[PDB]
């Protein structure tokens, strides 16, 4: 499966690991919220990452499945 | 001396805008070099877990529009000007626990000949820690302050530690706790306004430690 990343700049595609099944797509609010919007990651997962109160995940199966959110996914 | 200080400061100011970048053409990144001081713990919340810090954050960078020639004005090579009346970067911190930025004092900034300034205001950062809870006893946590600048991007400014760890040559040690570990790590981040351009962000930690 592959998966958008944030771990590189800029945002790329990349064929996820051995394990890495999911694709997953977690944003929140820092202070620069009501200027920038959310702070967006991306990246592999084996399982979907923990959400917090403050945190939006999610998680999906197909390629390129978890783009920024100002772009088309796949 | 005194007499042709003034002379330049007049000079240099008589067609300058501070709000603009000081790049000769925009494509130029600017390049400020970041490098957190800390000076002392002057505050420990214990139940919230915050910790209120003295700092300075030193910060340098050329503004191509404030050069000379030391000969044009009796041999001055550097001269100290009000931090107001210049561009700067805007380097913020944006995880302060109460207020949501520090305590900041705009003191004077170094200027030399070749545009190239030096400015080391004082603040007071409140940050929140984390327990690092591997072993007994719990005596331990990790502090973060996370800085950068509050409107440019990472293709308009560049910041880069000045160090990999934070400068506690002139930090005042305490007689109860003992930093353990401190170090910074740069970040590109992706916020949701903007797919293709990253804004950095450079997170300064330090690991204290009560002492027995
Ligand atoms: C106390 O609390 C603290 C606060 O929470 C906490 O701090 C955290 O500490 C950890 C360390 O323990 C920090 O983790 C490190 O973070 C580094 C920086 O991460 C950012 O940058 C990377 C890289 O981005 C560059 O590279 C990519 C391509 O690789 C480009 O696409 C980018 O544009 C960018 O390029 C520039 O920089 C490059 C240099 O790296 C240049 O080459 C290039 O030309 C450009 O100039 C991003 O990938 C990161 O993204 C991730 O995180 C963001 C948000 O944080 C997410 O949004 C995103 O989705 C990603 O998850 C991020 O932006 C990392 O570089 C560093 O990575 C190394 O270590 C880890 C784990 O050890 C490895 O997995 C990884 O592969 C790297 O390994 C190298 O380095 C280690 C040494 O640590 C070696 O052992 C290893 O062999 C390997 O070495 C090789 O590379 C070295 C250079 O990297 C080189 O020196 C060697 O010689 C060799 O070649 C690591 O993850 C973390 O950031 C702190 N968090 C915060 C908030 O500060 C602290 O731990 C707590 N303390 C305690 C005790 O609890």
């Amino acid at each position: 499966i592959v998966c958008h990343t944030t771990a590189t700049s800029p945002i790329s595609a990349v064929t996820c690991p051995p394990g890495e099944n999911l694709c997953y797509r977690k944003m929140w609010c820092d202070v620069f919220c009501s200027s920038r919007g959310k702070v967006v990651e991306l990246g592999c997962a084996a399982t979907c990452p923990s959400k917090k109160p403050y945190e939006e995940v999610t998680c999906c199966s197909t390629d390129k499945c978890n783009p920024h959110p100002k772009q088309r996914p796949g | 001396k005194s007499e042709h200080e003034t002379r330049l400061e007049a000079k240099l100011f008589e067609d300058y805008s501070s709000v603009v970048r000081p790049v000769e053409d925009h494509r130029e990144i600017v390049q400020v070099t970041v490098g957190l001081q800390l000076i002392q713990l002057i505050n420990v919340d214990e139940v919230n877990q915050i910790v209120t810090t003295n700092v300075r954050l030193k910060q340098q960078w050329v503004d191509y529009n404030l050069k000379w020639n030391p000969d044009d004005y009796g041999g001055v090579k550097k001269i100290h000007i009000p931090s107001e009346k210049i561009w700067r970067p805007d380097v913020v911190l944006y995880n302060n626990a109460d207020g949501d930025f520090a305590i900041v004092k705009f003191t004077k900034v170094l200027l030399d000949y070749t545009g190239h300034i030096t400015w080391t205001p004082p603040a007071i950062f409140k940050s929140y820690c984390e327990i690092i809870v591997t072993h007994f006893p719990f005596d331990e946590q990790n502090c973060s302050m996370k800085l950068g600048t509050r409107t440019y991007d990472g293709s308009a400014v560049a910041i880069n530690p000045e160090s990999d760890q934070p400068d506690l040559s002139n930090f005042m040690e305490s007689g109860e706790w003992v930093i353990k570990e401190a170090r910074g790590w740069k970040h590109w981040v992706f916020y949701s306004c903007c797919p293709t351009t990253p804004y950095l962000d450079i997170t300064y930690h330090f690991v204290m430690q009560r002492l027995p």
